[PDB]
């Protein structure tokens, strides 16, 4: 694992020092749907036209982008995608920009998101949510080995791919940091203590957010839930957590040190760093090599039906995409 | 039971991030 990681790494800096850029543009695509959604703009199904391959097209509007003060942050998703080559990430297949929006051209996963399967069926048996964990143990294990913390692990945040195996999206927190970090970013549910109390953070702040994903996928609801992202925050930061009667005792002890508060306590932030985790009983079944082979078979295959077809995924409502005749944030997003 | 404590709750769709 460790020469693994170290020409991993070599591969890594080469992209991150020169990073690629305008790659396509939009007229070589024709867009066909909407398959999600945010604040500062959406990602659609497209055709690209001299191959005929499919691609999800995430489209930002860079005024958005400004309003909501993401700048760096969007500059940091799309320079980190470009650079990183896992298994279980998405790959940026294009990039580019125009007058109004920044354009990220990924790889179609027409499996759909794991919230919507994890939400129908309700909850996931711990076999299944054991294959998904290992997953993120080591995608998260090859990100931290490159300085990246990536800081928005949640189901909507999981596509599930042709072969059951999870593909994780959206590297818009992303960020590639030596030290401590400080800002309040994430969602709600997903946030470690040491985020809500604004003290600096560091990698282990997606290890609790490993602890809240298993246990939402295994439990059908989060850990600490309420109404209101007030609400949530004092549950988490109180830490108590109750589990589920059909929890093995496995689960309940990986849990009770994955949502540890005490950094000193917490798995993956020791000195056995990752290998705490890899090593305990609740993964006693898993091969870890035959996981990253993607030799294990998945639990749960999603309905096929054709390249382009968005049945696993909800439908949106539809919007023009206005390209103004005046260029829009130039110097801001130089390097994008 | 908590599972409908969840279900009757207004954070069952797809939950957006924070800035
Ligand atoms: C963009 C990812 S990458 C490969 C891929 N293939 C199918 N659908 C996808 N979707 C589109 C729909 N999504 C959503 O609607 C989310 N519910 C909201 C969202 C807003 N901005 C994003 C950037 C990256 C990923 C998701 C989002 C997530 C992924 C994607």
């Amino acid at each position: 694992v460790k020469e693994f990681l170290a020409k991993a790494k070599e591969d890594f800096l080469k992209k991150w020092e020169t990073p690629s850029q305008n790659t396509a543009q939009l007229d070589q695509f024709d867009r066909i749907k909407t398959l999600g959604t945010g604040s500062f703009g959406r990602v659609m199904l497209v055709k690209h036209k001299e191959s005929g391959n499919h691609y999800a097209m995430k489209i930002l509007d860079k005024q958005k982008v400004v309003k909501l003060k993401q700048i760096e942050h969007t500059l940091n998703e799309k320079r980190i995608l470009q650079a990183v080559n896992f298994p279980f990430l998405v790959k940026l297949e294009f990039s580019f920009k125009d007058n109004s929006n920044l354009y990220m051209v990924m790889e179609y996963v027409a499996g759909g998101e794991m919230f919507s399967h994890l939400r129908r069926i309700g909850r996931f048996s711990e076999p299944h949510a054991r294959f998904y964990a290992a997953q993120i143990v080591l995608t998260f294990e090859y990100l931290h080995s490159l300085d990246l913390i990536y800081r928005d692990l949640k189901p909507e945040n999981l596509l599930i791919d042709q072969q059951g195996y999870i593909q994780v999206t959206d590297f818009g927190f992303a960020k590639r940091v030596k030290g401590r970090t400080w800002t309040l970013c994430g969602t709600p549910e997903y946030l470690a203590p040491e985020i809500i109390l604004s003290k600096g953070y560091n990698k282990a702040v997606d290890w609790w957010a490993l602890g809240v994903l298993i246990y939402e996928m295994a439990a059908g609801y989060p850990p600490f839930f309420a109404d209101q992202p007030i609400q949530i925050y004092e549950k988490i930061v109180s830490g108590k957590v109750r589990f589920p009667s059909h929890f093995s005792s496995d689960l309940k002890d990986l849990l009770r040190n994955l949502l540890q508060v005490d950094l000193t306590k917490r798995f993956g932030n020791l000195k056995n760093g990752v290998n705490d985790i890899k090593n305990h009983k609740w993964f006693a079944t898993t091969d870890w090599i035959a996981i990253y082979q993607r030799k294990v078979e998945a639990p749960f295959i999603p309905k096929f039906k054709g390249p382009g077809d968005t049945s696993n995924f909800d439908d949106y409502e539809e919007e023009e995409i206005r390209v103004s005749i005046n260029e829009k944030c130039g110097k801001e997003f130089t390097e994008f | 039971t908590t599972y409908a404590d969840f279900i009757a709750s207004g954070r069952t769709g797809r939950r957006n991030a924070i800035h």
